[PDB]
RNA sequence: UCUACCCAUGUCCAGGGUGAAGUUCAGGUAACACUGAAUGGAGGCCCGAACCCACGCACGUUGAAAAGUGCGGGGAUGAGGU
RNA sequence: AUGAGUAGCGAAAGAGGGGUGAGAAUCCCCUCCACCGAAUGCCUAAGGUUUCCUGAGGAAGGCUCGUCCGCUCAGGGUUAGUCGGGACCUAAGCCGAGGCCGAAAGGCGUAGGCGAUGGACAACAGGUUGAUAUUCCUGUACCACCUCCUCACCAUUUGAGCAAUGGGGGGACGCAGGAGGAUAGGGUAAGCGCGGUAUUGGAUAUCCGCGUCCAAGCAGUUAGGCUGGGAAAUAGGCAAAUCCGUUUCCCAUAAGCCUGAGCUGUGAUGGCGAGCGAAAUAUAGUAGCGAAGUUCCUGAUUCCACACUGCCAAGAAAAGCCUCUAGCGAGGUGAGAGGUGCCCGUACCGCAAACCGACACAGGUAGGCGAGGAGAGAAUCCUAAGGUGAUCGAGAGAACUCUCGUUAAGGAACUCGGCAAAAUGACCCCGUAACUUCGGGAGAAGGGGUGCUCUGUUAGGGUGCAAGCCCGAGAGAGCCGCAGUGAAUAGGCCCAGGCGACUGUUUAGCAAAAACACAGGUCUCUGCGAAGCCGUAAGGCGAAGUAUAGGGGCUGACGCCUGCUGUCGGGUAAGUUCCGACCCGCACGAAAGGCGCAACGAUCUGGGCACUGUCUCAACGAGAG
């Protein structure tokens, strides 16, 4: 009875990453959106 | 050079198999193989376009020569192999100098025979000759283009092309297929029929032995419901918009030509057979 | 990161079997037949654990569990499992 | 608030004597008893993050209690030139200087890089703390670099060194099968230490325990492979080449070459070892002391080793580490002394109460070891090394519900339907039908014997001077139970018909069937270098394919053929299932019929034998509520 979630450290950096999300304007985007709120952690 | 197989059990009854009695060797040369990967009919974009094709065994490319170029230093035969990536077996000629290459196996080919590629070289058999021969004989492997191409029609198990008449810089040729065509006389060719004439007469057996050569399984586009295929999808009823059921791809495809109009090659063709 | 298909690289499958074949060696028939031996023994073969499924019944159903347990069942060198 | 002091308290064996304490069914110690043992044992991934060690605590959390805890508060604990990763290499994929497309935003892509799940690569034995140990300590080693100051032979094109940019090799590679060799491991006979027994008898063929050892550096070895060497000459390998290919001779026909599991000495006057067991250390047990340490049988799922043989599906990738050639351009070999030869991880749990499931949840979780008896076996039952007593209890033995054990005489009379349960099942011997596509059907169907003693260390073999093991057949005799595979694990068979071969979907979680798809085959139609397909295009798939690729309908396979509602009978004491005749039609250039052989078919429909608490019709007993 496998569950949705299985964690992985190298799997969540590759693709919620900080260094991933500078990469298109869609994810400045985002980044911008985090900051203008004012949320303690920006992208995971 | 067929072989039988007992009906001991389901799956192995009716299965016939090759008796790969012209491969004298069973290892390639270490300097003519290239690696080659799979793709499973995926483009650049990584979507499916070519349907029915993923799996299979691996496989090793052995790079051959369709220019036949080396022309005056002799060379002889030393060994007939196989080769995974066509339908004709490969041969390993020995040039004089010592340079080692690998040519399409022609009919009737044997070790020791020496061959000779070239405006001057005689006829016999795998001999490369330009377009300059006589007004007939069976010929193979043909370059479309202007010489440095290299060969493109005529290549495969068992095909054979003949030599008609020579209309200034072109030569009308019959083409396997039936078609008749005009090619440019500075052109070459070879001289001889592929070999292995036996590979079109052979019953694979089995599902399994399909998949090992990289077929997957296809479904019936009638019983595929109607938002898949153009027409289909019933449970109970009679044939629910079928006995129409058309290409998947919503194009007629019964009696239907495709050779686009304007080719601007219909000026070389003169005979017509499957276009 | 569940699940569908594909690509590159690793790994797992206790034991047993009447016994298939091609093949070869001898007797044997002009040779096919027919005897032995080897061939072991290839195969989407057979019985059967680990492993993978999910066919029957019963229980559970404000459950131990938002899809399970118990007893039987199918595949098990391959179009295999991971 | 009511329901209500009601339902529940989440698989399992404990009992007594001490202890401590304000307080003990539940905490510590002891002794008996019980459970797992191809795991509930050990080591270690991912993931977790301090949960680890010691001293205090009794607010909240533990489905009860608690003096206890994975809980609360204070202190502590993780040591590397050799182990895993980086100052090494590349796969799929990703990014991409110039560049090509596109209203913009952007898409693709060359040179070049990044990226292990793979390739290269130098260390082993013993000891120690409350918490770490190929890392600390003691012994013996190896690898790369330098000459601080050295030392001995040996210095300039009188060539030392030199690689690519060349070439070999790797990295070199698939699947299956069966010999051989050798070890990890498991059990005897000498030997060494203990004991001589209060229930009848044992000084004895009596009882208990023990019986070894590294990497390195020495030597010599099973086996394996070569394609055999030697001399000349070169239209090839961007230049070069003595290197590699190629050719011509000469001799072979045994040399030479390269790889090796393992064994014998030395590491070792070393260190481990039954058991003796100091003080008091805090009375532990350590300090400390320490005997013999061999031969014989049986051995792999490990190593030689993808080494050998066969097969077609043709098999591995790739690059570097390594050798060797020349283009380039002076010191090399062996000792001594060094650099200490950097960075990251190192505690603890990892079949679980520390991970994923909202929970201290009967679920899920790559890999490496994995003993004995009987046994073919990692099956089954009982046990080693080791681990555990699974966190609510007392007592009564009502109805009823669930999980189990028996049952008089009848057996399917039950029911939509033998659903469910019962019966068979292990070896060895004899025998084995119609029908077939000749392989099958076939463990068809059906009958017989197994325990224990003596001839008997049987004949033989293997095993091996022998001894010690087996496969130990096969016999004879003779004893005794109701019972001989004395427990636990292991096919119920037999007749007639439709539909479809092994496989997949199931409709993950109301359908796994004739459901349904697939499939080897058949047929038709388009593509000569492409047709199709994806994109606005650029770019790709087809394909490093050339009558091979698309698309359609068929489809076991293989055949033949060939296109490509009666009514009656016969079954049951009382009949759908099947008949042979009635057909009513035929539709069918394909399309039908007639073709079950096999299926490993969890398929649908009829009928027999055995067996039974399914029932006539119920009665006791065991456990949980």
């Amino acid at each position: 009875m496998k569950r949705t979630f299985q964690p992985n450290n190298r799997k969540r950096s590759k693709v919620h990453g900080f260094r991933s999300r500078m990469s298109s304007k869609n994810g400045r985007l985002v980044l911008a959106r985090r900051r203008r709120k004012g949320r303690k952690v920006l992208s995971a | 050079a067929i072989k039988k197989y007992k009906p001991t059990s389901n799956g192995r009854r009716g299965m016939t198999t090759s008796d790969f009695a012209e491969i004298t060797t069973d290892k390639p040369e270490k300097s003519l193989l290239a690696p080659l990967h799979k793709k499973g009919g995926r483009n650049n974009q990584g979507k499916l376009t070519v349907r029915h094709q993923g799996g299979g065994h691996k496989r090793q490319y052995r790079v051959i020569d369709f220019k036949r170029d080396k022309d005056g230093i002799p060379g002889r035969v030393a060994t007939v192999e196989y080769d995974p990536n066509r339908s004709a077996n490969i041969a390993l000629i020995n040039y004089a100098d010592g340079e080692k290459r690998y040519i399409l196996a022609p009919k009737g080919i044997q070790v020791g025979t020496e061959i000779m590629s070239g405006p001057e070289a005689d006829i016999k058999v795998g001999n490369a000759l330009p377009l300059i021969n006589i007004p007939v004989g069976t010929v193979v492997h043909n370059i479309e283009l202007k010489p440095g191409k290299g060969g493109q029609l005529v290549r495969s198990a068992g095909t054979s092309a003949q030599v008609l008449g020579k209309e200034g810089k072109y030569v009308l040729v019959r083409l396997n297929s039936g078609e008749v065509r005009m090619i440019l006389s500075a052109c070459r060719a070879s001289i001889g029929q592929v070999g292995n004439e036996q590979h079109e007469l052979i019953n694979i057996g089995k599902a399994g032995r399909s998949r090992w050569k990289g077929i997957r399984p296809t479904v019936r586009g009638s019983v595929m419901n109607p938002n898949d295929h153009p027409h289909g999808g019933g449970e109970g009823r009679a044939p629910i918009g079928r006995k129409s059921p058309m290409s998947p791809w919503g194009k007629p495809t019964l009696g239907f030509k495709t050779r686009k109009k304007k080719n601007k090659s219909d000026k070389f063709i003169v005979r017509r057979r499957k276009n």
